[PDB]
């Protein structure tokens, strides 16, 4: 049923979740999470394609609460929103400079790993095969 | 290329300095590099069209433009070092005459022709502030009755209004 | 008619546009995820219906809009209007 | 307060005190064309000009707003409505040769092109 | 030790860029990674999405949403077109103007239904005009200080504003194609920039935009540039399927 | 009222010794048509101000059959003629009213307003 | 220092009598003449310009104060 009211609630979380407080994007992320598992398999994902693009800053954060609103609101989008799009925001951080930014990146993706380790074999990039090793999976790209 | 912005206004921002860059031709840089302490804008700023007849003609366009209501200029980056300039060439354009006009000096306001407004066309003298006035001096004396577009020119040290 | 829809081994769809007068194949308009085809097909003029060889089908939408002719890595990009995880390899769709 | 005979002579756009332009039809009895009403400007107390567009697709009035009204004259709908002057829009006149070109003048001293 | 090792260990941005395959992804954070080969094509995979800004800064996430005056929350149309937004603007300035002693009174002898709530209004809101808001397609995270930022990369000529137009002289609106801008007049006079002469003008180097005007008083268009011969400056500065979807509900 | 008229252009004749009143051939559109244009648009933009009126306009008129000329009358006392094309210049003010202006009409030719 | 002021010229005077006039000292460069469009006639002044800046300053020595139309005229540096 929140296919109804998913528009009419976006630009608030939107506004709320540009800074007001720890608070403020603790309560917009938990808003997030539900409105996914509500709106799984109606369409409403551009929509939360949108809401993506807001929360995923939060990612580096602290606060015990903060940081945990803001993984709930990342399991829930993903399935809504499915593994694709969450596999890509999670792509290039995983080998990154830092050591904070790698170990984020490294939880969400153990969580998006777990559930949903299947659908990721068809979202998986292609990387390049060097000298000694074999990279690339010819048995994909067999054409027929 | 390189443009002085002129009464450069201070919250008339870089931003659309450089839009207004682009709706007159190749914005390729606006900068108005500041004093080390203020931050505001300092008087006077490069603006760079990578085409020299590109920001002539954006140059001829936006003087007068009113920025911070204010008429600001963009003009090439007073004790009398201005000359007239008549018998003169209607047939010219601006960037040509600071080209023109240019050899033996800076010119620190661009040829203001006295052009009659009821038409657009003008009745035949001008006058340019270059940089000194022995500039004017030996740029009058080069041109003095010689050889201009079509009506000869004929220049020395300007009158005052 | 005149659009083509190359679609990939595995990136996806890709919107290609033949412009006659000056001969050229260009790329408009392609799609936002990895999709291993299988075979694709024509629901209009701009959607496509693609298999997969995991199990999936999708529908595909151009948004209403595209500026058809001019002159990551994309310009402009369509969306996807349906998904369905059929359950086994799908080897030929076709609107009938 | 004011009266404009429409382009083709079939038509009288009066603009009404209560906020309404009424439509009489000009070479028939002079009867009110209740089809014909259009509503969503503010007039009261002002004798502001109404005009037609030359195709008749359009009718246009000035509002004690400053608001130029634009109604499609065949739904009657209120199709646009923006700010042309500070003070009350009192001339609205449509250019006889021109699709889109509309003049407005207003109790602020100044006449206003539009297109 | 271990750290000045593996520190020498590391190679320079240069090294990577040539090094790389695909160059425009090298950045520091990446000259940083105890893997950088991969970490580079990784960020030069397709579809995958950056860390966002702000690992870096000193300022949490939105701190700098801080400092500056904020607006607090605008509808949406169908809502105060359904009249519950009225609705409750009028029931806030009653309750913020009464007195302590009158929100105690209501709560006792209750202003039992003040206003009905209002059916098929709403109901027509929410289920018959209700529209899609503007939404950011994958991967444009939000960060602060997006509002400042300067906007680049439009070096078309086209282009114009309307402030633009007014503080340069030219016409805002429906105008804006029929008039030719005051740098159209010297792309006529001498040219159009030599690094944008994969520009061409309208009115000066392009055709008669809808309905302009020929002629040399204020408001026209005046000689298209053209050689002795007729030929234009350029260009031509005077001027000479089924794709209904397939599972749709109306 | 003492009648006045200020002449604002230089010139009254254009190259041929015409007045500003004969219709000119030079705009893309012919406003010696008798036709209404095939379609009208709605205006989008706001293309020209003219401003030299002191107080409020009261009634505005297009010069009869083509346009070209428009005519305001205002609360200043003044009447005055203005071009809609070119250069859309102030071309004549009359002055001779002592109290605001209320309403103007031309002639069916233009040659003559009351 | 080779272009010159010269006022106090008769109505007759001319950029040909200037130059005859003043060719003696050396050769000129240029003449110019300010005139006054409305009546065709000059201001009374003009400045010339010598090759040689001592030509143009014997010029001026021997030209200050001197007759040319039946009257005295003013020479001097111009700058």
């Amino acid at each position: 049923m929140g296919k109804d009211y998913i528009y009419a609630v976006t630009p608030l979380l939107e506004d709320a979740l540009m800074d007001r407080d720890l608070v403020h994007r603790q309560t917009a992320s938990a808003v997030v999470q539900h409105m996914s598992l509500g709106v799984y398999g109606f369409g409403c994902e551009d929509s939360l394609n949108h809401l993506l693009n807001y929360v995923w800053p939060n990612v580096f954060e602290t606060s015990p609460h903060v940081i945990q609103a803001v993984m709930g609101a990342l399991e829930g989008l993903r399935v809504a929103i499915g593994p694709c799009r969450m596999l890509q925001y999670c792509l290039q951080g995983l080998f990154h400079p830092a050591r904070k930014v790698r170990d984020v990146y490294w939880k969400i993706y153990n969580s998006i790993y777990i559930g949903s380790q299947d659908a990721l074999i068809a979202h998986y990039p292609r990387i390049y095969n060097d000298d000694k090793n074999t990279y690339i999976r010819y048995e994909l790209d067999y054409i027929l | 290329a390189t443009v002085y912005v002129g009464g450069l206004d201070e919250k008339v921002s870089e931003p659309l300095l450089w839009e207004l860059f682009l709706q007159a031709g190749p914005v390729v840089n606006t900068h108005m590099p500041k004093d080390r302490v203020t931050g505001q804008h300092q008087g006077y700023g490069f603006v760079e069209f990578l085409s020299e007849e590109d920001a002539d003609y954006a140059i001829k366009i936006m003087n007068m433009i009113k920025l911070y209501g204010k008429p600001i200029r963009v003009n090439k980056a007073d004790v009398g070092a201005n000359i007239f300039i008549g018998n003169l060439d209607p047939e010219i354009d601006e960037k040509l005459l600071y080209d023109t006009f240019s050899a033996f000096g800076v010119i620190l306001q661009t040829p203001k022709i006295m052009r009659d407004p009821d038409t657009g066309n003008s009745k035949g003298y001008a006058f340019i502030n270059f940089a000194s006035f022995d500039a004017s001096d030996a740029a009058i004396e080069a041109m003095n009755g010689q050889y201009l577009c079509n009506r000869p020119i004929t220049v020395s040290y300007a009158f005052k209004k | 008619g005149h659009r083509v829809i190359v679609s990939d081994v595995q990136e996806s769809f890709i919107w290609v546009r033949y412009k006659r007068n000056e001969n050229q194949l260009i790329i408009f308009a392609d799609d936002t995820y990895p999709r291993w085809v299988t075979t694709a097909s024509l629901l209009d003029y701009d959607t496509v219906a693609g298999a997969d060889k995991f199990g999936n089908i999708c529908v595909v939408r151009l948004p209403p809009n595209t500026n058809d002719e001019v002159d990551n890595g994309a310009s402009q990009k369509a969306e996807v209007i349906m998904n369905y995880h059929v359950g086994e390899t799908v080897l030929s769709l076709q609107k009938t | 307060p004011a009266v404009t005979l429409s382009p083709n002579g079939k038509w009288l756009a009066c603009q009404s005190m209560d906020n309404q332009i009424l439509i009489f039809g000009a070479q028939n009895r002079f009867r009110l064309n209740k089809k014909k009403i259009f509503k969503g400007h503010m007039v009261a107390g002002y004798a502001c000009q109404v005009d037609f567009s030359p195709d008749m697709s359009y009718v246009i009035s000035g509002d004690g707003n400053g608001k130029l009204n634009i109604w499609d004259w065949k739904t009657t709908k209120l199709y646009s409505r923006f700010k042309a002057h500070d003070k009350v829009c009192i001339g609205a006149v449509w250019h006889p040769h021109e699709t889109s070109k509309v003049i407005t003048c207003g109790w602020d001293g100044l006449i206003k092109l539009w297109d | 030790s271990k750290k000045k090792l593996r520190r020498m260990n590391r190679f320079t941005v240069a090294e990577l860029k040539q090094l790389v395959a695909r160059p425009d992804v090298v950045e520091m954070h990446d000259v940083t990674a105890q893997d950088p080969k991969l970490l580079v094509h990784l960020k030069a995979t397709r579809n995958s999405v950056p860390v966002p800004r702000h690992w870096c800064f000193k300022r949490k996430y939105l701190q700098g949403k801080r400092g500056i005056e904020k607006p607090p929350f605008e509808l949406p149309d169908f809502i105060k077109r359904t009249g519950i937004q009225e609705m409750r603007e009028a029931l806030q300035e009653k309750e913020e103007q009464k007195t302590m002693k009158s929100k105690m009174r209501e709560k006792v002898r209750p202003k039992m239904g003040k206003i009905d709530i209002d059916y098929q209004k709403l109901h027509d809101a929410f289920f018959k005009w209700q529209t899609k808001p503007k939404l950011t397609i994958h991967g444009d995270l939000y960060y602060e200080g997006k509002e400042f930022e300067t906007r680049l990369k439009e070096k078309k000529p086209g282009d114009l504003s309307d402030e633009l137009r007014i503080s340069l002289g030219m016409p805002v609106g429906p105008n804006a194609h029929k008039v030719p801008p005051p740098w159209l007049i010297a792309m006529q006079r001498y040219g159009p920039p030599p690094s944008y002469p994969n520009l061409k003008i309208p009115g000066l180097n392009s055709p008669i935009p809808e309905s302009c005007s020929f002629g040399y008083h204020a408001g026209g268009w005046g000689k298209p540039p053209v050689d002795e011969t007729g030929k234009p400056l350029y260009g031509d500065v005077f001027g000479t399927i089924d794709r209904t979807p397939w599972g749709e509900l109306e | 009222g003492e009648e006045k008229t200020i002449l604002h252009v230089k010139e009254m004749y254009d190259y041929q010794g015409r007045s500003y009143l004969h219709i000119p051939q030079d705009v893309g559109v012919n406003l010696r048509s008798t036709m209404p244009p095939e379609k009208c648009y709605l205006p989008k933009k706001q293309i020209h101000v003219w401003s030299g009126h002191t107080k409020g306009v009261s009634a505005v008129r297009l010069f009869p059959l083509s346009g070209h000329l428009l005519l305001s009358c205002s609360m200043d006392c003044k009447i005055k003629l203005w071009e809609v094309y070119g250069e859309r210049r102030c071309l004549r003010t009359f002055i001779g009213h002592s109290k605001a202006v209320r309403d103007i009409c031309f002639n069916t030719a233009g040659t003559q307003f009351l | 220092k080779r272009v010159l002021y010269v006022g106090g010229l008769a109505e007759e005077v001319d950029d040909k009598v200037l130059h005859a006039a003043f060719i003696p000292f050396g050769d000129i460069t240029d003449i110019q003449i300010p005139l006054d469009y409305e009546t065709e006639k000059h201001r009374g002044f003009a400045f010339v310009e010598f090759e040689l800046a001592e030509d143009a300053a014997a010029a001026i020595d021997n030209m200050n104060e001197s007759e040319l139309f039946g009257r005295t005229i003013r020479v001097n540096l111009a700058k």
